[PDB]
């Protein structure tokens, strides 16, 4: 189990790990959190008390180096930093774990929550969607935008999601404009999945990382590119069956993980009724329909 | 965006446009089977697609055979109106292309948008206008090269006749579209106000009768006249 040491919090902030939350008051003894899990990426993620504005944080692998967190009074941020120095960093965590300034990543034991959210999620992958190459882990916030949203302005603060239009000569062949366009499968399975994503894990993995982006930062950019990745498979005939399978827990675990609370601005009305009750696979996503009508009958 | 009253004048400006009407491309006549069920039989349609700055009409014929084998007919008919109107642009030559095209029906939009995707600098607008294109059948002229059709056939036809000789294209649209807008509302009773005079013939180059200014006035009014007597029968007002 790994730890990520904060220097100190010399601001009030609501401090985020993956799905849990904690306040942290201006100048509180906090020292960081431990017994973060081996073996999935993580976020830390931030919102100041006296600024709402910019919710903001950091994917990391601990794994790829041993991080900290420092607040940086220059630019008003927590920063995620990485500590060359293995015994530095060794001895500074057994310090603060000894003197008890840590909070207990708190997992329970039979909760596979966070695994069902991030189970194709690759650091590597976020590397190449988030670019800052001198850095092993990622930051993202609120107000970033992705390719495709500024297409339609500062380039290096982008998320560089895979473009994915209906309308466009790459999801339409010549002389197959309506049978492409009513069926998506050709896109989806021979420019998609064969062509740039490689597999339907890289797939997946991308559709999870927007969907933890739209319900931790409220990016806007991550939400569109979540709906369009869901879309683009429900308005395809042919789809694998594992693919299919998969897809329908990959969603379940993320409309039961949704703020309740945040369901009017996170869910796209048209794209989740046209997927459930209109689409060819209307009938192959049991699990999310059922959680979908018993938890937000109101969007259908 | 959306073409309207506010946005009327655009229409006979200077930048080539078009209107594509779609409603007379898949059409039928329902009857009984032996066995008492319903079935359709397909008759040849028409894609309208109009300029309403010289009055030119591309009238492509759609042939019942293109229908034959073919399932979910009505949304079909949009993506074979889009097909063959981008087929059309592709044959024009460069200074003839539209800048914009005008659906008159929304459900075109998307068809047309795809099937014009190698063309993003051509405008695909709907409109807000009621626009009476679906009575072009009434025309005997277009009706008949319909009908007789034997295979795929594009038509050229100036719907405004020599009308430019003598009045602006904002006039010639006005006078089309009232005449379609009655041959619509009372088809028997428009076009025996066209003919009840019998000196007034159709040139044999030409689609309506040679009617002199003063005659157009009087056709004209009695087709206003015809619009508004219709109107109090709808509804009784």
């Amino acid at each position: 189990m790994n730890t990520v040491p904060f220097t100190s919090a010399p601001i009030e902030v609501t401090i985020g790990i993956d799905q849990y939350s904690f306040n942290v008051k201006e100048n509180q003894p906090f020292h960081g959190i431990k017994d973060i899990p081996i073996g999935h990426v993580h976020v830390i993620h931030f919102q100041h008390a006296d600024n709402s504005s910019m919710r903001y944080g950091y994917w990391f692998d601990c794994r790829m180096g041993n991080f900290y967190i420092q607040y940086d009074p220059k630019d008003g941020l927590y920063k995620m930093m990485e500590e060359r120095d293995g015994a530095k960093f060794e001895n500074i965590v057994h310090n603060f774990k000894e003197r008890q300034m840590m909070v207990s990543y708190p997992k329970i034991d039979e909760d596979d929550t966070w695994y069902n959210l991030t189970e194709f999620v690759q650091m590597d992958k976020i590397r190449k969607i988030v670019r800052k190459d001198e850095n092993q882990f990622s930051y993202v916030d609120s107000s970033m935008t992705t390719v495709q949203e500024n297409e339609l302005s500062d380039p290096a603060h982008s998320l560089n999601y895979t473009v994915i239009n209906f309308k466009s000569r790459e999801a339409i062949r010549p002389g197959h404009e309506m049978e492409d366009f009513l069926d998506k499968s050709y896109y989806l399975n021979t420019v998609m999945l064969q062509g740039i994503f490689k597999n339907s894990s890289n797939y997946f993995g991308e559709l999870q990382f927007a969907f933890l982006n739209a319900m931790f930062f409220g990016n806007y950019g991550s939400s569109l590119q979540w709906h369009a990745m869901i879309e683009l498979i429900c308005s395809s005939a042919t789809v694998p069956k594992h693919m299919l399978d998969k897809l329908d827990e990959i969603l379940y675990y993320q409309i039961k993980t949704l703020p309740e609370q945040y369901s009017d601005i996170l869910l796209n009305e048209r794209v989740w009724n046209i997927c459930l009750y209109s689409s060819f696979q209307k009938n192959s996503l049991h699990n999310t329909e059922k959680i979908m009508e018993n938890k937000y009958p109101e969007l259908l | 965006g959306a073409m309207n009253s506010s946005n009327y004048a655009e229409l006979f400006n200077n930048d080539i446009k078009l209107f594509v009407d779609d409603t007379n491309v898949y059409r039928v006549t329902v009857h009984k089977t032996f066995e008492g069920n319903v079935a359709t039989k397909a008759i040849n349609g028409c894609i309208f697609t109009l300029n309403p700055k010289t009055g030119h009409l591309f009238l492509k014929i759609i042939h019942t055979s293109v229908w034959a084998g073919q399932k979910r007919l009505s949304q079909l008919a949009k993506w074979k109106t889009a097909e063959e109107v981008s087929a059309l642009v592709r044959s024009l030559p460069k200074e003839e292309q539209p800048k914009q095209i005008i659906v008159t029906r929304k459900a075109m939009l998307d068809p047309l948008e795809v099937h014009m995707l190698d063309f993003p600098n051509i405008a695909i607008r709907p409109t807000e206008l009621r626009l009476p294109f679906s009575a072009a059948m009434s025309i005997d002229k277009l009706s008949d090269v319909v009908m007789k059709a034997t295979e795929p056939q594009m038509v050229l036809f100036n719907i405004y006749d020599d009308w430019l000789d003598r009045i602006s294209s904002y006039t010639a649209f006005s006078r089309l579209t009232l005449l379609l807008r009655a041959l619509k509302t009372n088809e028997e009773s428009a076009k025996m106000i066209l003919l009840s005079d019998p000196t007034i013939t159709i040139k044999s180059y030409h689609l309506w009768p040679s009617f002199t200014d003063e005659q157009w006035i009087t056709i004209e009014s009695q087709m206003r006249d015809l619009i508004l007597t219709e109107y109090g029968r709808k509804y009784n007002v």
